[PDB]
This record gives structure tokens, sequence and C-alpha cells, in this order.
């Protein structure tokens, strides 16, 4: 199909020495891609299963550690204190959620498939909805800091895509307004 | 690599060992979560800062959600709500300690009212009536959490004006008993909600309640300047109580009032 | 009205407040529900992603890894120096303090070490996995021993009897499992007093801490002692010897952890913690 096609949705550049912590909503950020933002111009409810990837450019010259985790539905209560807490200790709880565990040196990542986890029935997409928004989050930050053997900046990106669609209810109310992904 | 090392001795513990040292074994949440533990005093020290308050044969009314909440200062706390920092003043429970490391949660509540109170000054009175009601969901209307004081006294004796106006139709499901002859109460309350399951990790006292209940008591010369009445509540997991993803072990910290 | 009654009379208990200890007793309650058979389903899927069993197992909390913290190697370290030493109980505080706002604090415990905590009495194994984050050019030698009694208060010996041996050349990731080794059963948990707790491993990056002396001796609530030695110190490709690098821990309980009779001290704390220090 159409749907089924994999898109860059976030691109981080990744210093030397460095303990950052960054998070975006990867539901809302691929629904508002231009190129997904006309597939489903005309419904109003959505109900799929969002499949990440993350690709690592890193050479056998660096050595260093990263974790990206996801929290599911109702983080938004629980966010003004979750960003308080110091990287380390957040760690700790973030390699116990579903996580990909990013490794420099091998240059290696991984897929995570996001289950559709709500209270309601469908996904409501129309001009103001913020139901995407909050419905789950992605948090990357630093487990160990980056170095390299010298005798400076590695990449990290990641592909989404959604499989396992239902569109239903067709109407004439505008989708929700389209964004270009940051990067 | 992920190198697999010799293990630092082995088990071979003996297959019985539940009938030498205990007496059962100890695995399960849902059957541990079954036992009952104390939860907080359910008091009404809040109304009697009003300088009109009704002083004798009343009605008492509490208002309550059906789940227990995190101790502390909590958001909207109901202990001391008309200063900066009201405060909630119960005990953990095992159900407030296992419950905000899940996702979801559905399933009903099991409740025990236990009553107690003297009148300080004047001799005693009879025990009046307790009565336990669910509050349902309206657009328009609902009953606000807290405490309120119903007088239901004339000039000559008791009216049924204002006799009528302290009860609602009461068609959600009521528990009544005389406190006499049998003073506790034992009650159930299902889910009953349009949206599958709630978040467990919520903090803020009106959030939790939306699902409500209330306590009545009818009493006898009471005082509209001192509280002299007080419930014990007991809280336990229903038959239906359900978590179902454990995702992490949020923190915590030790907090004294 | 018609007949007699005879019968003999029998002998009955008024109970008025039910019976709140057993968990395996009907209940004499009244539910609040139109029809005295209404239910829900207990099922987890009907809310999303299918469950691996039952979510509400205590299984589930003792099975999930948790990475802990980390310290560090600094290659300017001679034949034999201590590099890690902890305790082998699952109750491992650590605590935090809020970076934006106003003062506040709060603790932090491994699945292992919540679950636990309600209850008195523990026993099983646990598995410690180790994994130094360094690159394919590294070349060193530590070595892991156990001291099931007691402590390791001083060097001891090379003795292969309980010593394990992690080098460099072969892999960055091992993982080993300390089983139950005592004369007793069953072992206490561990608890705090204050807001602040004792330390119980040492050192660490994340708490601040830089000790690197043996601790204290707590027998009664642990099953030993686990401890980190140096044999050969690593060599990087960079002749500057004046660098470091780290490696990091997790912490699980091995397919054999236990708990027992139920405690009430957690009836003082909270999970809230955003809020207090006025």
């Amino acid at each position: 199909n159409f749907l089924s096609r994999p898109v860059r949705i976030m691109r981080e550049s990744i210093s030397l020495d460095e303990r950052t912590s960054t998070t975006i909503a990867p539901w809302d950020v691929y629904l508002r891609h231009p190129m997904i933002n006309k597939k489903i111009a005309n419904y109003e409810y959505l109900r799929a299963n969002l499949v990440l990837e993350v690709v690592v450019n890193g050479g056998p010259f660096f050595y260093g550690k990263m974790l990206l985790g996801y929290t599911p539905f109702g983080y938004e209560d629980s966010l003004k204190n979750f960003n308080r807490i110091p990287i380390g200790h957040q760690n700790t709880m973030l390699s116990q959620q579903p996580h990909v565990k990013i490794d420099f040196c091998e240059s290696t990542g991984g897929v995570l498939h996001l289950p559709f986890v709500y209270n309601r029935n469908y996904m409501r997409i129309s001009e103001g909805s913020g139901e995407p928004a909050s419905m789950g989050e992605l948090r990357l930050n630093t487990l160990n800091a980056l170095k390299n053997i010298s005798f400076s900046v590695a990449t990290i990106t990641v592909f989404a895509y959604l499989d396992n669609v239902e569109l239903v209810a067709p109407s004439a109310n505008d989708p929700i307004t389209a964004q270009q992904p940051e990067l | 690599g992920a190198i697999t090392l010799e293990p630092f001795g082995s088990d071979n513990t003996s297959p019985e060992l539940s009938k030498l040292h205990f007496g059962e074994t100890y695995d399960h949440m849902r059957v541990l979560v079954k036992g009952y533990n104390f939860y907080k005093a359910v008091l009404d020290n809040t109304t009697i800062t009003d300088p009109d308050n009704p002083s004798g044969t009343v009605v008492i009314r509490s208002t309550v959600p059906d789940f227990p909440a995190p101790r502390g200062h909590i958001p909207n706390g109901p202990d001391k709500p008309f200063l900066p920092h009201p405060e909630n003043a119960a005990l953990c429970t095992h159900l407030t300690w296992f419950s905000p490391c899940y996702v979801a949660r559905r399933g009903g509540i099991r409740w025990k009212y236990l009553h107690f109170g003297a009148r300080f000054g004047a001799t005693d009175a009879p025990k009046g009536l307790g009565f336990v009601n669910r509050v349902p969901q309206v657009p328009y209307g609902r009953r606000p959490l807290g405490n309120e004081r119903l007088p239901l006294t004339d000039v000559n004796g008791f009216n049924p004006t204002e006799l009528s106006q302290a009860f609602s139709n009461e068609n959600g499901g009521v528990y009544a008993t005389d406190l006499d002859v049998q003073p506790a109460i034992e009650v159930e309350l299902p889910f009953y909600s349009s949206l599958r399951f709630v978040n467990p990790r919520w903090d803020d006292y009106e959030k939790i309640g939306i699902h409500r209940h209330s306590i009545d008591l009818l009493s006898y010369r009471t005082n509209g300047a001192k509280c002299e009445d007080a419930w014990m509540a007991y809280v336990a997991a229903g038959d239906d109580f359900n978590l179902s993803w454990m995702l992490s072990c949020p923190p915590f910290r030790l907090v004294n009032l | 009205c018609r007949p007699v009654v005879i019968d003999p009379p029998h002998k009955y208990r008024p109970t008025y407040v039910g019976n709140m200890a057993n968990a395996d007793i009907a209940e004499a309650v009244d539910k609040l529900s139109l029809t005295s058979k209404q239910e829900l389903t207990i099922n987890h899927d009907v809310i999303g992603k299918k469950s691996d069993g039952d979510d509400m197992h205590l299984s589930t909390f003792f099975g999930r890894e948790a990475y802990m913290d980390r310290f560090e190697w600094k290659t300017t370290d001679s034949y034999d120096t201590l590099l890690f030493y902890t305790h082998v109980h699952p109750i491992l505080f650590k605590r935090f303090e809020a970076t934006s706002g106003d003062y506040d604090v709060g603790m932090l415990l491994p699945p292992v070490g919540y679950a636990t905590i309600p209850f008195s009495f523990w026993r099983g194994g646990m598995t410690f996995r180790f994994s130094i984050v360094a690159s394919a050019f590294h070349r060193g030698r530590l070595r892991i021993v156990y001291q099931p009694q007691g402590g390791l208060g001083t060097v001891p010996g090379f003795s292969a009897a309980f010593n394990r041996v992690i080098d460099l050349g072969d892999a960055r990731d091992f993982e080993v499992t300390v089983e139950w080794n005592q004369n007793i059963a069953f072992r206490e948990v561990h608890t705090t007093g204050s807001n602040v707790p004792s330390a119980q491993y040492t050192p660490g990056l994340d708490v601040g801490r830089t000790s690197q002396l043996p601790l204290g001796d707590q027998t009664s609530v642990s099953n030993g002692v686990l401890a980190v030695y140096v044999v050969n110190d690593l060599v990087s490709p960079d002749g500057g010897t004046d660098e470091s690098v780290e490696v990091n821990w997790f912490v699980k309980g091995a397919p054999s952890f236990e708990v027992a009779s139920r405690d009430t001290k957690f009836a003082r704390w909270s999970t809230h913690w955003s809020q207090e220090e006025f």
C-alpha cells in the first residue's frame, strides 16, 4: 500500500562527552507528515500500530551507549515531574519499559513494535484533535558518554511506519494541520 | 558476548518447605490484595468554621471517591482545604503501593466503615442511623466532594419539608442500618464507567473523584462548633479487580504529616 | 402457623465486623448493583497488547532487569585495587535531588526490591550483569570474589576457590548468579529510617559516591558480599595513560526468588514526592 512506507521522523547529532536527553511524540509527528497527511484526508477515526526502527551511524573507533525508551498512553499527568529527575535516575526506570539500546562501537540498533493501547475505541484526527499527541512518547538519553580513539559526531535516525490500518467514518472535516518534522 | 559464568553455588531446596517454616506460599498479588488494610478515618471538621452550622439532630454527609489516594499534600487534599496547603491524612495501603506501577485499572472495591464517637460535655445520645449510597454521574447538579451538615428540625419539631430535601431519590443503590444494633457497614462498589479503564498513576484528588459515594449519619444533640463523630475505613479489592500492564516502579519517599 | 417446630436449638456467634485477615473465605457483603451476578472480565487483552501470562503474578517483578548505576576503571590502577563492593540483598536504595524547581527528594528501587518490601522475609538467588563500554582495542583483566559470610574487609587470596576471571580480550558483557548459601533458611528485609538512606554499595557515579573502602556489616539481611578486583590493568592504544573507562551493572532475580509473611513498614511512605519541603 502507501501507508506502509518508512518515513523519517527524527534525526539527532551527538557530540563528544555529553549527557543529554531529548523527547518527542511519534504518533502525531508521523501523522502530520505531508506525504501522510493527504492519505488520511477524508476520515475521522484511525486505529493502527506504529513500527519504529533505529539506524545507527558510528565507526569502530567510537565507544558509547544510548537508550531509547517509550512511554504509553497516560504520561501527560506525570510529565512535569519526570522532567525534574536527573538523567542517571531516569535511565533506571527507562530500562524497564519497552526500549532499544544503541551501541556506537558495533553500530547496532533495532526495531520496536508499538501496540495500540487506548481507553476509548478509536483515535480522532480532525483539525485540533489533541488525542494523537497524548498517546505515547519517545525519550532518547545517554547511558554513557561518547568517546573515540585519536592517534567527532555520530547520528541517530528513526524510521516509522504503521501497519494493520483501519479508517472509518468518512466526513467533511479537515485533518490535523500538517507539519514538517524539525529533525 | 554475554558470557554466562559459573553460578556461585546451587539450589537444592526440599520439595516440602512450605510445611516446615511457614504455613502457605506468598507468590500471587491477586490473592494478597484481597485482605483488608486500614485507610484514613473519615471525619468532618471542615464545616465547623462556618458561623451558622446547625446544632441538634442533624444529618452529617461526606462524599468521597471509591479508590484510595496517596497520602501527603496532594493537589486537592480534603483535610484542610481552606489553607494554601491542603493534605491527605491516610496511610499507604497495599492497593496504593502496587498500583502506580501499572497502566490500566478496572474493577470494584470493597469498603468497611465502623462507627465511633462520644459527646463531650453532655452525657450521651443513642447512635442514630447510617446510610451509604452511590452518587451517579449527571451532566448537571452532581454532588460535589466534601462534607455538609443539613438541618431537619423546625420550631415545633420534625418537618417533612426539610427532611425530604436532605435525602435524594436514592435510586442508584443504598445500604441503611441502625447503629445501635449494628454499628458497621460492609459495602461493594462496582466500576460503572463508559471508558474501559482509568490511569492508576493519578495523584489529584478530583481526578480520582469522578467515581463518588456518600456516607450519611443522622445524629442527635450535636454541636455546631465541634465534631465528635467518625468512621473507620477498611479497604480491600473486589472480585473483578484487575491491573493489566506493568510498566515500571515509580519513585517514593518518606513523608510525615 | 399450623405446626410447631421440633428441632434442636443450635449455637451461633454474632459477628458484626467480618473476617478481615484471610483471603479464601466467602464474605457476607452486599453489592450496590442492580443484579447480584454482575461482573466484568479479568482478561488483559481487552485493553490492547497481548499479555504473556498473568500480569498480576509476583514473578513479573522478580525477573525484570534494572540498571542501577556505574563505576569506572581508571587505568592508573595497580595490581590489586578495589573497584566494586556490594551486599547481595534486594533492597538497594538510590536517592536523588530535583534539578529544576524547588527543593525535592526521593528514593528509587529496582523491581526486585519494590515487590519484596511489603513482606518480611526473603530467600533465593539474584543474578548480576556487568557490561564494560570500551573499544575493541582494549586489554585488561578483572576478577570477582564471593564471600558467603563475614565480608571482605581485607584483600583476600587469589585462590580459585570462588574467584571468577573476566578479561577484555574475550568479550565485554558478563552475567553471574549468586545463589542461596546460608545456614539459616530465610533472611530479613532491609528498611530505612530517615529520608537519606545509608550506602549498600560503593562507589556510584550517579549518586555522587566516591568512596572505595569496604562497607560495614549487615549479615541479618544479606546473602553475603560481592567485590570486584583488578588483575591486569587495562591499556588503551593512546600512549598517554591518564584516562579511564566505565562499566555498568544490572540486577535481576533468579527463578527461585520468593518471599514470606506480610509486613507493615511502608505505612508512612507515599509515592507522591513532588510537593513536600515547604
